[PDB]
């Protein structure tokens, strides 16, 4: 809820299995949606409510979000699919969704 | 003034359901007041089995929601209590009671008073 | 087809106004709903504002600190969402997007859900000519 | 559910003109719209169905010298048996009418050889 | 006779038990003005507004009854205030219990005979019949409802 925290970027090796998160007062309830933005393109949805995927999305973006911090979980980066991602927090205390968090990835 | 009477096959095996029928007198079921069952164990333990309302509403107090079923027959002036898969924990005497608001200095204090009651027993197994 | 196309961008000076709109076709507009999202350089998914579907009354809402200057409406006969921008400021130059949610918020309807935005277009860049 | 209990479990004396029965509840049982706490004692003789004598001093059809004294959640809700009741072998129950579910507390007074 | 004082009067017996802290009623009012829910029933009843506060300790429904309509703020964006005879207020903690309770309420409000009875029936009876409906569903387990939460309103 309210402000969503993030690191500016995370350096991910093919096997790092990085746990990259969106912050907030409590994300174990009042969950978020995640979006992925290819450079010079609009963001698109990467994962649905809690843990479910649009067709065509790989085994990455499979975090269980068992805690109060929403963990996307990226099992490395494949080929040219590195892209910025962000999240959406409905934030019922204000009745309207706020967006935030998110990281840019680098390799090598 | 008004007396209730329990009747039925109290000696019921656990493979079948308990079926206990209460005949009531002195009134018409659909005009008002509520009918209910009070279950009394071998000691001083009493339990509230819920209501069957004059308007047909059935409020099953026990947590055993799929065990207890109460129906009505207004032509016979009778109420029917059923308990599915009766177990040994349900052996108790059973009383029917008729209660609802009675006049007090206020037109409606809803002080039921257990003014009307029956008397009878059943045995499981 | 399926993919939305934002239009109405350009170079507009501070203090002016412009009508931005987003086109849709290939699906029923009213079975999804549109709201506005902004992406200033260096940022992302900034909330611009929100209106409800006519099914839910067409109630309007605004993002914090952008009340009034952003007027959000729709034209359901053209499958088009539009925003009338006024009182423009230089720090608000950005790429604007129309986000497609999936849900309703009322009685005698159901379909309760979170916005769950899915797919939208490249957006329209709004900058100052200077 | 609202739990009712008879604090001393009665059996205070076999003989005694001025002794009481005492109920406590886990809830206030007080309706602010009436400023009345809804509860009952249901006196019962052995082998018979229970009947109510006192409802916050109401419906005393079979009236005898008696009392109703409490008001709060726990407090001490009592009745006084008085010197002679002519119902000297009896079981009493603790009842409330504030929440939907009902349960009963209990205790007795019995003079047996 | 206005929604601000009705909401405060309606919340009072619920706040007294600590169901919700921080007064709550001011938030309920602000929430209803910012985004009303659907109000007009197929008959003469009115749907239940909800707050979804994040300082709610448990779930509960307050009901009560009005003698006169108070022209409670409307919903459809038209000059159509909706006369309300029975003002309701529910508490909740997350999205899921709000959706479940609102769907149950939806099922209750389309029973027109029940709503007219609510308009003429006594307070003990209002408690009894709503309690019966809440406990009838497989859902709504844990939602608190007691006689203290049903009062006559001005
Ligand atoms: C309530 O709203 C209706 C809308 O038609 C109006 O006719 C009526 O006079 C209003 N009453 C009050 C007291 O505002």
């Amino acid at each position: 809820s309210y402000e969503v925290t993030q690191p500016p970027s995370v350096s991910v090796s093919p096997g790092q299995m990085a746990r990259i998160t969106c912050g907030g007062d409590n994300l174990g309830s009042k969950y978020v949606h995640w979006y992925q933005q290819k450079p010079a393109q609009a963001p698109v949805l990467v994962i649905y409510d809690d843990s479910e995927r649009p067709s065509g999305i790989p085994e990455r973006f499979s975090g269980s979000k068992s805690g109060n911090t929403a963990t996307l979980t990226i099992s490395g980066v494949e080929a040219g699919d590195e892209a910025d991602y962000y999240c959406q927090v409905w934030d019922s205390s204000s009745d309207h969704p706020l967006f935030g968090g998110g990281t840019r990835l680098t390799v090598l | 003034d008004v007396q209730l009477q329990e009747s039925g096959p109290g000696l019921v095996k656990p493979s079948q359901s308990l079926s206990l029928t209460c005949s009531v007198t002195g009134y018409s079921i659909t005009s008002g007041y509520y009918w209910n069952w009070i279950r009394q164990f071998p000691g001083n333990k009493l339990e509230w089995m819920g209501y069957i309302s004059y308007d047909g509403s059935n409020n099953y107090n026990p947590s055993l929601k799929n065990r207890i079923s109460i129906t009505r027959d207004t032509s016979q002036n009778q109420f029917f209590l059923k308990l599915n898969s009766v177990t040994t924990e349900d052996t108790a005497s059973y009383y029917c009671a008729r209660e609802g608001p009675y006049y007090d200095f206020w037109s409606g204090y809803y002080a039921y008073y257990m003014d009307v009651w029956g008397k009878g027993t059943t045995v499981t197994v | 087809e399926v993919q939305l196309v934002e239009s109405g961008g350009g170079l507009v000076q501070p203090g002016g106004s412009l009508r931005l709109s987003c086109a849709a076709s290939g699906f029923t507009f009213s079975n999804y709903w549109m709201s506005w999202v902004r992406q200033a350089p260096g940022k992302g998914l900034e909330w611009v504002g929100f209106i409800k579907n006519k099914a839910d009354g067409g109630t309007a809402a605004y993002a914090e600190s952008v009340k009034g200057r952003f007027t959000i409406s729709r034209d359901d006969s053209k499958n088009t969402l539009y925003l009338q921008m006024n009182s423009l400021k230089t720090e608000d130059t950005a790429v604007y997007y129309c986000a497609r949610d999936l849900g309703r918020y009322n009685f005698w309807s159901g379909f309760y859900s979170q916005n769950r935005f899915d797919v939208w277009g490249p957006g329209v860049l709004v900058t100052v000519s200077s | 559910d609202i739990v009712m209990s008879q604090s001393p479990s009665s059996l205070a004396v076999s003989v005694g003109e001025k002794v009481t029965m005492s109920c406590k509840s886990s809830q206030s049982l007080l309706y602010s719209s009436n400023q009345k706490n809804y509860l009952a004692w249901y006196q019962q003789k052995p082998g018979q169905s229970p009947k109510l004598l006192i409802y916050w001093a109401s419906t005393r059809k079979s009236g005898v010298p008696d009392r109703f004294t409490g008001s709060g959640s726990g407090t001490d809700f009592t009745l006084t048996i008085s010197s002679v009741k002519a119902e000297d072998l009896a079981v009493y129950y603790c009842q409330q009418y504030f929440g939907y579910p009902l349960t009963f507390g209990a205790g007795t007074k019995l003079e047996l050889k | 006779v206005t929604q601000e004082d009705i909401i405060r009067a309606l919340a009072s017996p619920l706040i007294k038990d600590g169901m919700v802290d921080e007064d709550f009623a001011e938030y309920v009012i602000a929430r209803e003005n910012r985004s009303p829910t659907g109000l007009q029933a197929k008959g003469v009843g009115v749907a239940i507004p909800h707050t979804l506060g994040d300082y709610v300790r448990d779930n509960a429904i307050s009901v009560g009854i009005l003698d006169k309509p108070v022209n409670f703020s409307g919903w459809y964006q038209s000059p159509d205030p909706v006369p309300v005879r029975v003002v309701f207020m529910l508490a909740g903690r997350t999205w899921d219990d709000i959706v479940i309770v609102l769907k149950w309420i939806k099922d209750v409000i389309l029973d027109e005979e029940f709503m007219k009875r609510l308009l003429n029936m006594s307070d003990e009876e209002i408690y009894r019949q709503i309690y019966t409906r809440i406990s009838k569903a497989p859902n709504l387990s844990g939602i608190n409802f007691s006689r203290e939460y049903v009062r006559h309103l001005n």
